[PDB]
């Protein structure tokens, strides 16, 4: 019975990390696209563009971390087992 | 499909060796050595270059431009031979698979299987490049200095990410080359399940584009090797 | 074929047809071949122009803060001051490229770029 | 300068910056034309 | 099939040989040619 | 037997494709570079004569 | 019965968090892309752009937070169990 | 029998919330990207631009809410039980 | 036998609305991005922008609505039940 | 029995509709983005622009209809039943 | 036995149509966005802009067709049945 | 036993083809969007734009082909049967 | 017991290739879109854009082919069996 | 019971790797799009653009392999086995 509970927990944690990976990768790629475009158009602006960047990547990479944390809770401390 | 299954497997020095992969690597090595020796015999500064001279000149010029555009040739003289040899080795390994060396057992067998289809070959090249550019970084920065810059990277507060990206440099560089050729070894096997009268079409269309795919993979491997050197060195 | 005309503020500077034109506008590098959509742009302060003249060799021009216009009829390069590659004084351009004045330095660097560095 | 609306293309960078960098050039060319015409009138 | 093997070294050795030959037969020669 | 033949027909098709559409550009490209280098050697020779 | 419901709840919460992470990461990337582009282009605008940026990020992280709350409900207070 | 339906309803509600979160987050990010760019290039226009923006966010948010409703209908008022 | 079909119908309706919400949110975000940018650049044409906007949204909201309808047909009038 | 077949058919039809909705919504939102941007930059072009628009929307909304033609086939006919 | 295979084939065909619809709709929308923008920027280009379009559509419509075939194989000629 | 493996293979091949169709269609659409936009910008570059295009199309269509092969492995030559 | 593991491995490999194909196709399309746009704006840049292009492709392809490799491990050498 | 555990772990790892592939490929493509465009506009900017680029890619790749690091933990360690 746990069998089924922990199998579902594994699938759910896989879903959590798949969504976190998609969101983190694509959001970081988009923020990096903006940063690279800004540094290419304004070479001297790079110093400034890293504060908006890490804020963006801060919100993006935060979500991933939370997902990762919850995945652990799903996988190593599966609720309702 | 019998994925895996290296033939000519033997054992020496208390460890196992995939004979077929070694044979393919030796064939590629002898082809590259023949090209190099024919160049050496017929390398002309004043005369009209031969075909091999033009090939080697174009490849060396491309890699020299890559090095100069990322890390000065004065700093990185040893990386041009590395880039040229990696490029030619991977290119010949991939292109030798286009020869019709596939027959029927009743499963499909292949006299020459591209060495990059084996994990050992791609892992060997990737780890050699990894050790080489980490040693170059140590030389240009110091034994203790280089690891500190590697961990710090360009952003200090992203220290773990760097330590991951670093370990990602070999793995990807290996697996990116592995799966691309390994996958092909499966497709040709899968296409072998067709009867002869319809097998030639998917096989032909696959391998015609596999020529370009192997060329692009050799180019990417060499280009990313040069890029990693540029990075690890300054 | 392109109707390429380069017009300095003082005078019309060049009017030969061409097959391809090339220059670094303020928002990136650009190339124009016939039937390009209408466009307006500002060449970089140290810009240079390559005109792929159909008959003879290409024409390399050092341009001083010019503007570029593309139209259904012609490709116009408005110029404050320009010099063909043959007229550039290499030593003078080299000396100016190190000048402290922004305008003089940009003009000298443009001359160097057009000449062939 | 007066904006003269009358009865009735692409821009790089955007038309605001290009127009701002062009208007001083317009004033310069109009002053140049004024000087040339003043020289002609003087002669 | 993803587990490395002894062939690893058997490959590396061979590659090194090529790396050696191209290091002297090819690059410096093509280098000086160019 | 059947597999060999079919992959041999596939290789024949690949060879025909490369010979008809890939060989002409590359071989002649190398060829044009060749012409260029030889004519450059020629210009050097002429300049020496000058 | 309990095992099946728990496994289904785990998979559903995994779906909730995966979708929430995808939305949050990609929306944060898309909003921070505009923030970085605007700051690059108009450095003095850095102060004025943060109000639209915070409105957008609030709208995105509100979706993320609602998804997180509903995943917590699914896995810790599994309805119908 | 109720356990199977409950697990299916939990999976379906998780799917609804995942899709709603993805759509809401990405649509909010896209609309906010438009708003941020328009306010960067036209500082005084933000008022004009908040009109279409809230219309867009209105259509986006709306969808999420509807999903949030039906997930509840799936989870608390499972139609098939 | 009806429990399995009911769970399958719940999962199918969840998929229907997940896809519908993703499409609706992202399509509305993209169309609203167009509208906001066009109004920012050329406000004098604001009215002219609403005919091509509500058309596009009218398409997007059709795709959503249809899906919602079918979701109902899946959960309340499950075919083959 | 065929109850499993019916549940699988419902899940498959749900996938068909979800994918069709995502594709239609996002694709016609992109096409409408192009239409709105073109009309904003050239408010007099609206007539000319509706020709290519309805072509791409004809391609984007065809894919939807076909999927709706097959989802209906899955749940109402269930060919493998 | 055949019931499980048929249910799996229906789910697989649903996945095939969902992915084909997503790809076709979004790719056709993107290509149509390019076409509409090109025609808006300059009308006379329309005649040429339909050659790259029908090429791109031909690539985006081929994939869908391939999926259209394989789903038809999955459900009507279920391999391994 | 063969029934379960065949159903799983059908679902996996459906995933392979759905992902392949999504990737190929969207990548072809993006590359053809670039091609259409370029040929609008500079028609005389049409022939010069078909080299980077077919390379890009070559890169995505290679992946698709590999996908189409592996699905054929899953469906007709189920590796673990 | 081995049948269930084999079916799960087939589904996991299908997911791996679906994600890899989506990422490969879309990322390659985006990189080639940048390449084609650059070669349209400056047709003489072809030579210099293949270096940053094949770098980008080299990154994108990695995500694909690594996944491909692991599918084989899932499919032909299933970690559990 | 371990068969269900392994099947669930394989499906979860497939989801992890598929999401990582999607995120990594698409984000790397998005960032390399900016890189290629900036190099096309300013070739001399090449070396300048690789600093931010390899930061952003450095994050994106880090989202991939971390996910991969977890997929191994799912399939080779299989927590809860
Ligand atoms: C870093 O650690 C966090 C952060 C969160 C956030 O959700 C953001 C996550 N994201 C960046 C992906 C966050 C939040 C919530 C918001 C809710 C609405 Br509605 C609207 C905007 C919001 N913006 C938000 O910040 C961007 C939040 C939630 C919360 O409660 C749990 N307490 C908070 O206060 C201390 C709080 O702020 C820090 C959650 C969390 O949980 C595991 N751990
Ligand atoms: C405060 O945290 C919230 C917010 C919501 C929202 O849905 C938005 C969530 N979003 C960010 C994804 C929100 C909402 C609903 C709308 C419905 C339509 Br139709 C059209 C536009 C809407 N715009 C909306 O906000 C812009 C909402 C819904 C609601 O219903 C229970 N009560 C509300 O008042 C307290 C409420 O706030 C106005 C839901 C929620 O549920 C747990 N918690
Ligand atoms: C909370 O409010 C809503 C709104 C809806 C909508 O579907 C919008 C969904 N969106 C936000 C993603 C909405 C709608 C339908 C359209 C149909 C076509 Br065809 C074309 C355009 C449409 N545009 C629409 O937006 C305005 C709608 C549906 C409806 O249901 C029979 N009755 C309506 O009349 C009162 C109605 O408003 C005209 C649904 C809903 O369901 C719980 N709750
Ligand atoms: C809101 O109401 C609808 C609308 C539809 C549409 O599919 C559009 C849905 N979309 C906007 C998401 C619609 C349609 C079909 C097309 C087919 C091809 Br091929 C090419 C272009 C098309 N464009 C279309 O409109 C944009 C349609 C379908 C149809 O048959 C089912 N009969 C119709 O005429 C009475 C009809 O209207 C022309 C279906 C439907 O079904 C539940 N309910
Ligand atoms: C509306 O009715 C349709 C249309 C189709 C299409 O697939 C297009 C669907 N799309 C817009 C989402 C269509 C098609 C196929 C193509 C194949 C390749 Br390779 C390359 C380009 C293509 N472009 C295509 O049109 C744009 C098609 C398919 C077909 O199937 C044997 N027979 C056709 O007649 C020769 C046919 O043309 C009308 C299918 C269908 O089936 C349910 N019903
Ligand atoms: C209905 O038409 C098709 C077309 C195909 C393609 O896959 C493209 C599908 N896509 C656009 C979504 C196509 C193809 C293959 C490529 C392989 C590599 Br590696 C690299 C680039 C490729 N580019 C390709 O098209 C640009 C193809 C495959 C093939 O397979 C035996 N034979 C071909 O004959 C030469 C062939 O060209 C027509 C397949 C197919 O089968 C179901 N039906
Ligand atoms: C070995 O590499 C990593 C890195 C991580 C990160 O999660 C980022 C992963 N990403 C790039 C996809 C990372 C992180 C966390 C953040 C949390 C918030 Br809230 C907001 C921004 C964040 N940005 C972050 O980096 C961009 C992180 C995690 C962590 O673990 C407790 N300890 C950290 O500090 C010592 C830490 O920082 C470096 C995780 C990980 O686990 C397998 N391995």
């Amino acid at each position: 019975p746990n069998a089924i509970i922990t199998a579902g927990a594994l699938i759910g944690g896989g879903l959590i990390m798949g969504g976190g990976a998609i969101g983190a990768g694509i959001g970081d790629g988009i923020a990096g696209n903006a940063l690279i475009s800004g540094i290419a158009r304004q070479p001297e602006a790079q110093g400034r563009l890293f504060t908006p960047f890490f804020i963006t990547v801060g919100l993006v990479e935060a979500a991933y971390f939370i997902n990762l944390a919850f995945m652990a809770l799903f996988v190593f401390a599966t609720p309702g087992l | 499909i019998h994925v895996g299954h290296h033939t000519l497997v033997f054992e020496l020095f208390g460890m196992t060796f995939n004979g077929d992969t070694i044979l393919a690597t030796a064939v590629t090595a002898v082809i590259v050595i023949a090209l190099a020796f024919y160049l050496r015999a017929k390398v002309t500064s004043t005369g009209v270059p031969s075909g091999v001279q033009l090939f080697w000149e174009a490849l060396t010029i491309q890699m020299r431009q890559q090095i100069e555009g990322s890390i000065g040739m004065k700093i990185a003289p040893f990386v041009l031979p590395l880039s040229v040899t990696i490029f030619v080795f991977i290119l010949i390994s991939n292109w030798l698979a286009v020869l019709p060396l596939q027959y029927g057992g009743g499963a499909a067998a292949e006299l020459y299987k591209a060495p990059a289809s084996d994990i050992n070959f791609v892992l060997a090249l990737a780890l050699f490049v990894f050790v080489c550019y980490h040693a170059a970084g140590i030389w240009r920065r110091g034994i203790v200095g280089h690891p500190i810059k590697v961990v710090k990277g360009h952003v200090a507060f992203l220290a773990p990410i760097n330590i991951v990206e670093e370990l990602a440099k070999p793995i990807s560089l290996a697996l990116r080359l592995f799966g691309n050729i390994f996958a092909g070894g499966i497709l040709v096997a899968l296409i072998a399940m067709f009867p002869w009268y319809i097998q030639w079409f998917p096989n032909a269309v696959w391998k015609t584009f596999d020529l370009f795919v192997g060329l692009i993979q050799a180019f990417i491997f060499s280009l990313l090797t040069i890029l990693y050197f540029s990075q690890s060195m300054e | 074929d392109l109707n390429v005309e380069i017009v300095a503020v003082e005078r019309e500077l060049w009017s030969g047809p061409a097959t391809f034109v090339f220059t670094r506008t303020t928002a990136g590098e650009i190339g124009i071949l016939p039937r390009h959509i209408p466009l307006v742009a500002q060449l970089v302060d140290d810009a240079m122009v390559r005109v792929e003249r159909e008959g003879e060799d290409d024409l390399r021009i050092a341009v001083d803060g010019g503007f570029l216009s593309v139209t259904e009829e012609t490709v116009r390069i408005l110029v404050e001051n320009a010099q063909f590659e043959s007229e550039i004084d290499a030593d003078a351009a080299k000396e100016d490229a190190a000048s402290d004045d922004e305008r003089t330095a940009a003009w000298g660097r443009a001359r160097l770029r057009a000449l062939g560095q | 300068m007066e904006v003269e609306y009358v009865g009735e293309y692409s821009f790089e960078p955007d038309p605001e910056t290009l127009f701002d960098a062009l208007l001083p050039r317009y004033i310069a060319t109009r002053v140049y034309a004024a000087l040339l015409e003043a020289a002609a009138s003087e002669s | 099939f993803l587990i490395p093997n002894g062939t690893f070294f058997a490959v590396l050795i061979i590659f090194l040989i090529v790396l050696g030959v191209i290091s002297k037969w090819v690059v410096p020669p093509i280098s000086k040619v160019l | 037997m059947s597999i060999f033949i079919g992959q041999l027909i596939g290789f024949a098709v690949i060879a025909f494709i490369i010979v008809k559409w890939v060989v002409p550009p590359v071989r002649t490209l190398m060829r044009n570079q060749q012409e260029a280098v030889r004519a450059a050697l020629a210009e050097s020779a002429e300049a020496a004569k000058k």
